[PDB]
């Protein structure tokens, strides 16, 4: 049991984007899609870096996107997180 | 920012490419301190947000600790997590770690013997090997060599590998060698 | 003269290098057929002697015969390995060689960590003037002196790398010609390159199947001195069979596991020493005649080697083999000391090692 | 032919019990549990033979005057002074004992290769009684699974 | 077995709504799409 739930996570992060919930297919479309999408457009990392961003960066001096994050997240209430959606598939025949 | 916003938002513009090759240095100085995240924005639509990380908290994130908390939430959010608390759970680890690594930013403020002896004992060994070479005896060795044989010829080749392994040897008794007198 | 010696070498080296598996498992069969001699192996008689039993009568000379017919294939074993298998060996070596050379400057931009034993060997290569002999691309040179000229400075760059940097343009220009043939000796051993020859033998050494290889030599050899060490050849099964692989690495995949549990299980086992050695000692009398006590765990580190030899081994626990508590003011606390040992040591630990082989499996 | 011969000795007919394995598909299931991995059976028994063996010669080398089996004392029983007898008692007696070679062998206390001895008992005891037979066990259960 | 049974279970659940059988996927292209689906739309204890 301890063996299939590592692999079970492992094959998870592998096909899914934690955050989005897409599968790796449709990112993999586009070459290296996968990867490039985990590691730029929706890395959990990076998300943990913005929120360390905001929480240092003074209320004041908030841009309007910071601001709305701020004010959602003081609420706590998660939609600025991405589900089900992504900068690919909105813009997908603007983009490519 | 200025720049990479621009680049994302118009894949294909010959121009702004042109001004990027104008500025790879700015760019490849400043790729590990731009962050980049897409949130849903309040025009119901996906926004790229761009911000600065810090070299502080780029090492704190890279120390193996954070890595193996990072590694156990996933353990944990993948296995008994449930889809709908997902991101909350997300979010409290995000800010514990933030938390931790704030703490420990705060904190932190202001084998060669042993390959030493096999380099030494591969060196001797094929030296000695490479002086019965250098002896330049071979010319006197064929006194039976201009006598052609096929056995002189088997012998000789025989022979050779034979000092190879004979070599080797000499190479695994001077490894034990250093290795007693090198712990002693 | 010297067209015709290296053809016939050349021809021995091919030989030698089809024929190196069946000379191995060849090798495998004696070891096998020296293996059932030794079963009718008897001692009989200050210094005793071993006579080997022989209803046919000439079991001996066979004997010998087949030992020395092992010494050869092993020998040829040796020789196919060196004739087949380090040329590929090589030119690995050289290729990841050049690729670090290149795109990671290994040996201009950074260097070893001193701690690489290939790192650290594989620099004599670098200035060596036969360097890809093996691995295909001849350009790795001219390469990194392109990659790296500008700034870490050409001179250095082909210093390091053995280019000859006043002869380079000499070359290009007007070009002196010099009578040179292969007939003449002192030509080809002005031609062979030293530094490359001895590169390449320290990576023959230090490559792990020709130290098993030599190793099968050595026990080979050996076993003329004494016939038993013949029986180390069996080991050979291993490797030359991929059937038993399969049951070899069902253990070998969790080796670690494996050796982790066992030095739990000693300190568990010390534990339980720590216990007995402080409250049950006057159960660990051995002796027979009562005259006479062997007291096992009298000194701690002799109970120790009690708990780890009798105790573990025996089925029931180290209840089974001490003394029996009954009408004793500690008969309670013993026997939770029993069926502790008993739930712990004897079903759970291995219970661990059989739960590792079944997950190796599967 | 087994129930031709069965009526010049009757016990022949207890050969058709053998028969069951084809008769019930319910025990074929079972059966195949064993047979699924019977090559790999096979080779870890030959492997449990050859281990055994190899610890009958070092046995056969150096601890010899262990291995007498006599109960009155004038005259000994000695079970590996000629090699063969002694890999027959190795994988006779020592094998199905639970402990190992040790538990049959005399005692090492109060000599001078006693640590050696040790060592061997307890190497016995770990690669043949416990880890073959649990590859043995392991295949039979990855054949159920 | 039973333990294999209890995740074929599990994921069956977590993949495919139980009256109509259609994939998770489909309704997650809308957000929290399955979980709405299950407990608002096609909820088996609301068919009881
Ligand atoms: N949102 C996401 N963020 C990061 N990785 C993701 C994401 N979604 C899917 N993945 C995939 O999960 C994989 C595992 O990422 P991660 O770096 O946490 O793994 P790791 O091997 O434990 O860590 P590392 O190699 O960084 O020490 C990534 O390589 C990527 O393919
Ligand atoms: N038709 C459906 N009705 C209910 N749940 C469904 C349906 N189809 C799929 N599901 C999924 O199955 C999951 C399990 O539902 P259920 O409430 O029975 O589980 P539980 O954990 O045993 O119960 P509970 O938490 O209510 O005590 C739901 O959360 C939902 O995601
Ligand atoms: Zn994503
Ligand atoms: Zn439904």
């Amino acid at each position: 049991e301890l063996r299939d739930q590592q692999e079970q996570v492992k094959e998870d992060m592998e096909t899914k984007c934690f955050i989005c919930g897409i599968g790796n297919d449709y990112f993999d479309t586009v070459p290296h899609g996968f990867e490039t999408h985990t590691l730029q457009e929706h890395n959990l990392a990076n998300y943990l870096f913005f929120l360390m961003y905001l929480i240092n960066k003074d209320e004041t001096e908030h841009t309007g996107q910071e601001s709305y994050v701020w004010k959602m997240y003081q609420e706590r209430c998660w939609e600025f997180f991405p589900a089900g959606d992504c900068f690919r598939k909105q813009y997908e025949d603007q983009l490519n | 920012v200025l720049l990479t916003n621009l680049s994302e938002h118009m894949p294909n513009d010959t121009r702004l490419q042109t001004f990027l090759e104008l500025a790879e240095s700015v760019l490849n100085y400043f790729q590990p301190f731009l962050g980049r995240i897409e949130i849903m924005g309040s025009a119901k639509r996906i926004e790229r947000v761009y911000f600065e990380i810090s070299e502080s908290s780029r090492t704190q994130w890279e120390k193996p600790q954070v890595k193996e908390s990072k590694r156990q939430f996933i353990f944990d959010v993948v296995n008994e997590g449930g889809e709908k608390e997902k991101m909350e759970l997300f979010v409290n680890f995000c800010e514990d770690t933030i938390f931790e690594m704030q703490l420990a930013a705060q904190i932190s403020e202001s084998s060669i013997l042993t390959v030493r002896s096999a380099l030494f004992a591969l060196r001797y060994n094929i030296l000695t090997l490479m002086r019965m070479l250098s002896l330049k005896s071979l010319k006197k060795q064929m006194k039976k060599v201009k006598k052609m044989t096929v056995k002189d010829m088997v012998t000789a080749f025989f022979s050779s590998y034979w000092s190879i392994f004979m070599t080797l040897l000499h190479f695994v008794a001077s490894v034990f060698r250093g290795f007693f007198r090198i712990i002693c | 003269f010297w067209k015709k010696i290296i053809a016939y070498q050349q021809k021995l080296l091919n030989y030698f290098a089809r024929n190196f598996y069946n000379m191995r498992m060849l090798a495998l069969f004696v070891a096998f057929a020296i293996n059932f001699i030794l079963l009718f192996y008897k001692v009989s008689t200050i210094a005793v002697h071993y006579v080997l039993e022989e209803s046919s009568g000439y079991m001996e000379p066979t004997l010998r015969i087949l030992a020395i017919l092992h010494t050869v294939i092993s020998f040829f074993c040796i020789i196919g390995y060196y004739c087949l298998k380090v040329p590929l060996v090589i030119f690995k070596r050289e290729k990841e060689v050049a690729r670090k050379l290149e795109f990671d400057g290994l040996y201009i931009t950074e260097q070893p960590s001193e701690d690489d034993i290939k790192g650290q060997w594989d620099r004599l290569v670098i200035n060596t003037q036969s360097f890809p002999n093996n691995y295909w691309d001849k350009f790795v040179k001219r390469k990194v002196m392109d990659k790296y000229g500008e700034f870490y400075g050409r001179d250095r760059i082909s210093e390091l790398l053995g280019m000859d940097k006043a002869a380079l343009d000499f070359s290009d220009a007007r070009e002196k010609k010099k009578p040179k043939k292969d007939s003449s000796l002192s030509a080809v051993l002005n031609s062979i390159d030293v530094k490359y020859q001895m590169w390449k033998l320290g990576v023959v050494f230090t490559d792990n199947s020709f130290l098993y290889l030599a190793w099968y030599m050595t026990m080979s050899v050996l076993g003329h001195y004494n016939n038993f060490f013949f029986a180390a050849h069996l080991l050979d099964i291993a490797m030359g069979f991929k059937t038993l692989r399969t049951i070899l690495s069902s253990v070998t995949h969790n080796g670690k596991q494996l050796v982790l549990t066992v030095g739990l299980l000693a300190v568990v086992v010390y534990l339980y020493t720590v216990v007995a050695f402080n409250f049950f000692r006057k159960f660990y009398n051995k002796s027979e005649d009562g005259d006479t006590p062997d007291m096992k765990c009298d000194d701690m580190l002799t109970c120790y080697m009690f708990h780890m030899y009798v105790g573990v081994r025996a089925g029931g626990g180290i209840g089974d083999e001490i003394e029996d508590p009954a009408g004793d003011e500690y008969e309670i606390y013993r026997i939770i000391f029993d069926i502790t040992f008993f739930f712990f040591v004897i079903v759970i630990l291995l219970a661990i090692i059989q739960g590792l082989i079944i997950d190796a499996f599967g």
